[PDB]
């Protein structure tokens, strides 16, 4: 997005990002470049040991044996991959794993969930990894040369609206990696066809004043409620408490049987 | 964080209004004091370690059954003794960080708020931490402004754990 | 909030180290600038509805449309609102200088404020623009050589222009 | 509910007074609104000088950055509220100055006072004020978005002694909680500890002997202990309070309100001595049987 | 009622603590200003007179139709000249009050409250009593701590009237 | 509330007059006394836990009959709400030292503390004779001649004992 | 809220101009058909009882499965819940019928009504068909032409079935 609002969302650098494309004839410094990149994206911005690099891959992309795409998936197929994203993780926080690292996205429809768990369930890890590269969303936006980058601030085509706030969701920051099992943000966002308030970078701060307390911090709390008292306007509702009020606040949440989504500062 | 300035600040902010000629007399009493405060800092963190030895051993003296007693809670061990030097390091260096703040701020942040929950679940005697702040008020070697200031907070901890 | 004392002991007591002998030092300097930051906020301070006042007109007068009809600061309700807000960031620029550190107008004041301004449609830049028009009015307050002891405050002016910098930063 | 004696007793003008709620997505008028009404209820009818005005809390309620029951508690904590109601009180006044702000109701019962006095003494006045509006009670009689109201009616968890206290705290519309007779004296301190009630006198619109209040010592007793024995052949007694005697003046008359219990078969004389001295029968209540 | 000592109380009664430091040093600060505040109250109270009718003059001077219009609100007539001349004094009176007291708790709680609705009730302009105000600082004649403190007070009702 | 400043601009005030040139000297007095001032309030909040717990244990010593079983001061909770009272009396005594002025003693501790203690059964002739060892106890703090600059603090010594008596005919 | 004048208004005023001769006149002609917008205001809250049970039944006999055991309407509190729904949303809809404006019942009615029922899992189609009926039953009470004088209530039928279009469209 443009600066204004990408500076409050801390996307500046994703928005800067240049799309890295393999070239023929590319030297020695481009296909370590090509090779960086793809471990980047693909395994999450996480701090990769050169015991954990694909040499045999890389060896194969540096010698003009395989695309970008193929790298690619080779990385996606590796066990370093699997031990990171899938052995460890529940199915759908896999695939939305995927849908970022290998599509630059977050997903779309709760359908993105039914299709790549009965694909597993059918085909395995393989098929389903697959079925990300081989799709026409991979082609058109990266094809065999290009490195997948993140996509989901970026209006594209044939997207859905909630794709953008939910990229929010699956990438935190730039200094954010994937790595701590966890389970995803956006199931519930996803099962009910829904959309969560973005807070990200300075969006979620709030105005303290003197109502915060001694240490002057509010923490914004957002649940599901419903009638157990006084009425009850909405079913979501977001609290701000201060730090002295927290505790209280969150007894009280609990005594309703109401159910706590997210706590965040503000 | 209780200091002159930020408590003069707070009181004004919750009226919302600026500064007057009270806050100023607030700043004008913190600067005088700030100077002694700060030598009395700089005064206990030189002596910090035969102080800290000192209040050790004086506390040692007064309860001698800490010396000899097995359990966790005692320093009849190395392991004990350790902990029991690190507590009154602890009281010694939040002490001065209340000379240079200029109120029990420090002492009241780090310290003071649930010390006596932390006393009680370690079954640790509060007359064992008084014995050895009454040590470092003994032989602290301050005058003046510095001392007087310096036994203020030494005797709000004194008072706060009894 | 922190002021200029307990900034320097909070980092130390995550460190848990005792305050050396050059940020002891650092402090007595700050303690001998305690003279001049009580003038300057005196002086800023006495002469804070007028700051706001010229502050404002100058920033309507260079900004037709922010109090032509339809404008952000047009109705007497937000006109009114503009100028308190006004008169709230030079409030803790005052809080922030007197205390010798930016967190009481960081924590309480500007976090949270280009959200508020950018979910009303109050627009920061402007904003940012009539507290740069505070910056000079109350740096030459400041500054004013007459009716005080001659001395050098340099040092003052430089940390209330970067309070004043700080709250334009955070609007816009 | 209070129906018959709503306007003898200040509880008609809110009975027709609904609470005042911020609902989501509120407007301009909603907010000033709220404003209002807290600045009537926490700070007890004073009046509101503009250099008094929270601005900032008002802003941040306006804005949405805080709730009414956050908005409640910076008005609770605010300078403004210590000076009215913290700094020259007596802090089981204090307490009772809380219970009628923060919850519409009086204090129950000396269990309070202790809570309140401890909480004050150990963590200030601040943490005070937070148990005041944490409480579970807060919460289902006004939630977050509701500003507190007098809570005249009966309740799932009220105790009548409450309804009796709720009038020697709350002294009629055109009242305002530091502008009564008793000024900073604590009205519940002896009632608390000895678990007893007085009569309910009702304001000073509509009940003559709205002024009665008793003394230090010297009280006759709310019941008649004794029957009717030291007044002859008797059916019943009633204890009748009195103020504003000063028609035979000093020293024929010291105090200026008493309370007398008399029997059945003496009420009309007692009521035309009364007018020979120039009072006003405040309240009467059966003493015996 | 905001001097230094009350504040100081006051926030230590609302934590329903003792006196700290930070309380002392408060005092230490008005201790400080105390003198040249009274010094400067004796000074403004020997030239009281001169200085209200100067300032009153000075009212005139700048707004001339407040001595020619015709109006309850206007000091055209004698009775209008004597209310202007109390409000000034009104003004004078309550800043050495302040002087005295150390603080703007006299002009907060006997002046500034309320003083909104007294002018658009009666049809004052605040600009009047600025000029006043000015006057009166222009023509104190105070030097050093006593000037400093005076004019903040002073400038404290301008700001609060403009 | 009122400080020593204040009391005498209120009754100025109320009766429209500057402060006379006598009015002027005696607080003028009362500011040169202030540094002693400060010291007594310091060495009675520096010993106030010991001040308190001496004096209930003298006063129980000598009025065995407040923690026999069923006295008042029988029981955990009974035994603390006598130890905070004792505190809390000290703590209004300091706090009418440190102003100079009897108000804030009398508005927020002793206005109703009779009236309290007669309807719970408090003996309040007890809780004087507490009140008063705490004086004993306090005066020679503030008397004592040891590491402090020498001089005549008998005026002072004699306001905080004058607030001492005033706490213990309110009781008793 | 809005009402159809101060909507208008607010145009205006946001533009900065008297309204013209057009729009004036435009609120002439709803003045005009102010005396039929009361009456069908009149005639929906006489038989608001009627209108609620009777959808609420045609819903509940052409969807038994919220009715069920399990079901969303199933067990007192809910059906309680989801009647005081049908009734919330028909006052609502009267309300807007008031005004002229549909303000009131999107502000304080149908914002967030979407979100509330997905997120407690109440089937918003549903919903949506009860609002359906109690719309139908609605503007057969206000076509009625016994008890009334005839005249054409076309326009404010159609602002009628616009604002309980607005409510079904809203959960679903
Ligand atoms: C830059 C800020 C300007 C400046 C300042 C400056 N001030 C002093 C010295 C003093 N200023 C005060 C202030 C006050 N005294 C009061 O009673 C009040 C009201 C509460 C105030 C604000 C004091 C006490 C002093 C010291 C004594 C004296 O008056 O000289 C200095 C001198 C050096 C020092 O810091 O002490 C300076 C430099 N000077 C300029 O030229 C700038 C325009
Ligand atoms: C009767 C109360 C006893 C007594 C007191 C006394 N004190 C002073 C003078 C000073 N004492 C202080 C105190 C402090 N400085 C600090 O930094 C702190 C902590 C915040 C305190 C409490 C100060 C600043 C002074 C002035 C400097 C000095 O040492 O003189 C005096 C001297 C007279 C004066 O008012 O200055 C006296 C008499 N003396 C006794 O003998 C009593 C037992
Ligand atoms: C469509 C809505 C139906 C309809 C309406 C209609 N009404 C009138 C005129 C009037 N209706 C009223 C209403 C009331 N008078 C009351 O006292 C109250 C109760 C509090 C109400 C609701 C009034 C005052 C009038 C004017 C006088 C009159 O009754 O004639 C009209 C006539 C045109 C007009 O707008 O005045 C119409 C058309 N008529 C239908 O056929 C629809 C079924
Ligand atoms: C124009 C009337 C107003 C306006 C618009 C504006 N929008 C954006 C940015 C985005 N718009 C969308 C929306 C969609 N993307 C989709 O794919 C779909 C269809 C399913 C929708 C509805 C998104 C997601 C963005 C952000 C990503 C992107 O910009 O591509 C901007 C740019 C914001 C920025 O800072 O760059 C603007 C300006 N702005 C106004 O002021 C008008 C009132
Ligand atoms: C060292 C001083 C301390 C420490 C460090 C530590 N960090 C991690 C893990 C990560 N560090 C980062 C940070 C960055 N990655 C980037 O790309 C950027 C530039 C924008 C930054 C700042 C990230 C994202 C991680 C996540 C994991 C990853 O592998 O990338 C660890 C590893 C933790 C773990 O293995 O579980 C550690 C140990 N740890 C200490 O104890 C020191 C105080
Ligand atoms: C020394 C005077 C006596 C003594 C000491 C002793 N202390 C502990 C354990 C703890 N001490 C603390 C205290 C603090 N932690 C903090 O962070 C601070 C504030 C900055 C303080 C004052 C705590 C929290 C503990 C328990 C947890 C921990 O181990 O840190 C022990 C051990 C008790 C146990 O059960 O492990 C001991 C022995 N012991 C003596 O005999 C001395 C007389
Ligand atoms: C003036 C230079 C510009 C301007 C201002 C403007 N601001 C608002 C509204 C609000 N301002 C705040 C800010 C604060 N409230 C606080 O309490 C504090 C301290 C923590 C701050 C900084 C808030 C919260 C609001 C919203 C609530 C309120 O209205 O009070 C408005 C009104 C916007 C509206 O539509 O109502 C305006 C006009 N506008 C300009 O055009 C100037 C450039
Ligand atoms: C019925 C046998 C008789 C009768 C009763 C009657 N009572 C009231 C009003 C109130 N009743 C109470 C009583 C209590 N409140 C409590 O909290 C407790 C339990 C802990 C009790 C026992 C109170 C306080 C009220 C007034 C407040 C309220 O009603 O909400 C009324 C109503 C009077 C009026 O409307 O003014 C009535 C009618 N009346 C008879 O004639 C019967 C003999
Ligand atoms: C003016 C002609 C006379 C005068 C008045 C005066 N009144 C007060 C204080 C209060 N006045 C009221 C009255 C009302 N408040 C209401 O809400 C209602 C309507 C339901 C009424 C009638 C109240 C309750 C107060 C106390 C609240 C407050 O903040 O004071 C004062 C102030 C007294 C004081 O500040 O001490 C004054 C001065 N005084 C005169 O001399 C005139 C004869
Ligand atoms: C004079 C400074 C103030 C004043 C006085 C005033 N008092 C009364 C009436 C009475 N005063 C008393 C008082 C007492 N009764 C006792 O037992 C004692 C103690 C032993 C005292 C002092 C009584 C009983 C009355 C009423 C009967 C009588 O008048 O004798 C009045 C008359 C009030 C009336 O309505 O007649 C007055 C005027 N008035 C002021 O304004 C002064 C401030
Ligand atoms: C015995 C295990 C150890 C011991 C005892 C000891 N206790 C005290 C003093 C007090 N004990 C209490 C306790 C209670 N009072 C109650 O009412 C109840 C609840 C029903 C309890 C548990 C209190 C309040 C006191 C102080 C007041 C009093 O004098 O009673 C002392 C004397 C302490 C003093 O300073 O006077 C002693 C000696 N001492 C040991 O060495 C044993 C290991
Ligand atoms: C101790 C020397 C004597 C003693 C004390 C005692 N007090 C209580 C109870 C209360 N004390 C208070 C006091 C205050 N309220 C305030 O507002 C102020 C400060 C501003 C004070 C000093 C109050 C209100 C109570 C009631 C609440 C409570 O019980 O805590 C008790 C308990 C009485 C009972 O029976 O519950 C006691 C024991 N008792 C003695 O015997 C000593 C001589
Ligand atoms: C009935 C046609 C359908 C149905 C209804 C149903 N709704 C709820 C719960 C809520 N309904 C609302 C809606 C409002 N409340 C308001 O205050 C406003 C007006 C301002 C609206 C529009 C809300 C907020 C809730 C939640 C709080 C509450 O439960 O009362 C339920 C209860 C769900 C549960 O289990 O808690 C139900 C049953 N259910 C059906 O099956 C019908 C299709």
């Amino acid at each position: 997005t443009s600066l204004v609002s990408a500076q409050r969302l801390g996307i500046v650098a994703v928005d800067e990002a240049i799309p890295l494309e393999l070239r023929s004839r590319s030297t020695e410094e481009e296909v370590d470049a090509v090779i960086l990149a793809v471990y980047r994206q693909v395994l999450g911005n996480d701090h990769l040991m050169s015991q954990e690099r694909l040499t045999s891959a890389e060896s194969l992309l540096r010698g003009r044996e395989i695309s970008v795409r193929d790298f690619v998936r080779a990385v996606a197929l590796s066990e370093v991959y699997r031990q990171k994203f899938f052995h460890s993780n529940p199915q759908n926080r896999f695939i939305e794993l995927n849908y970022k690292h290998l599509l630059g996205r977050a997903p779309y429809d709760q359908s993105e969930i039914a299709f790549h768990t009965d694909l597993y369930h059918q085909g395995g890890y393989e098929a389903e990894i697959n079925s990300y590269i081989d799709s026409v969303e991979y082609t058109e936006n990266f094809g065999d040369w290009v490195v997948p980058y993140f996509r989901g601030f970026a209006t594209q085509r044939n997207q859905k609206t909630v794709g953008f706030s939910r990229s929010f969701q699956v990438y935190r920051g730039y200094a954010t990696s994937d790595r701590s099992g966890s389970r995803s943000r956006l199931t519930r966002e996803l099962a009910r066809n829904t959309a969560s308030p973005v807070y990200a970078g300075s969006t979620a701060e709030s105005l303290r004043g003197t109502s915060a307390g001694s240490r002057n911090q509010m923490y914004r709390l957002q649940v599901i409620q419903g009638a157990a008292g006084t009425r009850v306007r909405r079913g979501k509702a977001e609290y701000l408490v201060s730090y002295d009020n927290l505790s209280a606040k969150l007894q009280q949440i609990n005594r309703q049987g109401d159910t706590v989504t997210m706590i965040s500062l503000a | 964080m209780k200091t002159p300035l930020t408590e003069a600040v707070s009181t004004a902010d919750s009226q919302g209004r600026f500064l007057s000629s009270t806050e100023l007399q607030i700043a004008f009493g913190r600067l005088r004091q700030a100077n002694a405060g700060l030598q009395a800092a700089k005064a206990l963190t030189d002596n910090a370690q035969s102080l800290v030895n000192g209040a050790a051993q004086a506390v040692y003296n007064k309860f001698p059954y800490t010396t000899q007693t097995q359990g966790n809670n005692f320093a009849a061990d190395q392991r004990g003794k350790d902990k029991c030097a690190r507590d009154i390091g602890y009281y010694l260096r939040i002490v001065t960080y209340c000379l240079v703040a200029g109120g029990t701020g420090p002492l009241d942040e780090y310290l003071i708020a649930g010390i006596d929950e932390i006393n009680r679940t370690f079954d640790l005697s509060p007359s064992w931490y008084v014995e050895a702040l009454k040590y470092i008020k003994a032989n602290h070697g301050l005058s003046g402004d510095a001392r007087d200031e310096a036994n203020s907070y030494l005797d709000y901890a004194i008072n706060a754990l009894s | 909030m922190f002021d200029v004392f307990t900034r320097v002991v909070s980092q130390a007591d995550a460190r848990g180290e005792y305050l050396s002998g050059s940020q002891l030092d650092a402090l007595s300097a700050t303690v001998a600038e305690g003279n001049k930051r009580i003038d300057s906020v005196n002086r800023i301070t006495g002469n804070a509805s007028a700051i706001v006042s010229n502050a404002a007109r100058a920033l309507f007068a260079e900004q037709p449309q922010l109090i032509q009809p339809g404008g952000n600061a047009y109705t007497s309700r937000r006109m009114a609102a503009c100028l308190r807000d006004m008169e709230i960031i030079l409030r803790y620029v005052t809080y922030a200088t007197f205390t010798g550190d930016a967190s009481v107008l960081e924590d309480r004041c500007l976090n949270g404020l280009r959200e508020t301004y950018v979910a009303l449609g109050v627009p920061g830049a402007s904003v940012a623009a009539g507290v740069q028009k505070m910056k000079e009015a109350a740096l030459d307050i400041v500054n004013d050589p007459n009716g005080i002891t001659r001395g050098d405050c340099s040092a003052i002016v430089a940390e209330i222009a970067g309070y004043f910098d700080r709250a334009a930063a955070a609007v816009a | 509910a209070i129906t018959t004696a709503a306007s003898r007793l200040g509880v008609a003008p809110y009975n027709e007074s609904r609470p005042v709620e911020l609902r989501p997505d509120f407007s301009l008028d909603d907010a000033k609104m709220v404003i209002r009404a807290v600045y009537r209820q926490v700070l007890g009818n004073d009046y509101i000088m503009d250099s008094e005005r929270l601005k900032g809390a008002e802003s941040l309620l306006t804005n949405g950055s805080i709730s009414v029951r956050e908005f409640v508690r910076t008005v609770a904590k605010s300078e403004l509220y210590k000076k009215k109601f913290l700094y020259n009180n007596f802090q089981t006044r204090v307490i009772e100055l809380n219970y009628k702000h923060l919850l519409g109701r009086a204090p129950f019962s000396e269990d309070e006072v202790i809570f309140h006095l401890d909480l004050y003494e150990n963590q200030g006045f601040d943490a005070d004020i937070d148990s005041y509006i944490d409480s579970v009670e807060y919460q289902e009689n006004f939630g977050e978005n509701i500003v507190p109201y007098y809570r005249f009616n009966n309740q799932v968890g009220d105790r009548t002694v409450g309804f009796t206290r709720m009038f020697r705290l709350y002294r009629g519309y055109a009242n305002s909680d530091r502008s009564q007779l008793e000024r900073s004296s604590s009205r519940l301190a002896t009632e608390l500890g000895q678990n007893t009630v007085s009569a309910i006198v009702g304001p000073s619109g509509s009940n003559a002997g709205w002024a009665y209040r008793p003394s230090r010592a010297g009280n006759t007793p709310a019941k008649a202990l004794g029957g009717t024995v030291p007044f002859g052949q008797a059916s019943k007694l009633f204890r009748v309070e009195i103020t504003a005697i000063s028609a035979p003046g000093y020293p024929k008359v010291r105090r200026s309100n008493k309370a007398v219990i008399v029997p059945f078969e003496q009420l009309n004389q007692t009521l035309q001595q009364i007018n020979r001295l120039g009072g006003k029968v405040a309240s009467i209540t059966p003493a015996s049987l």
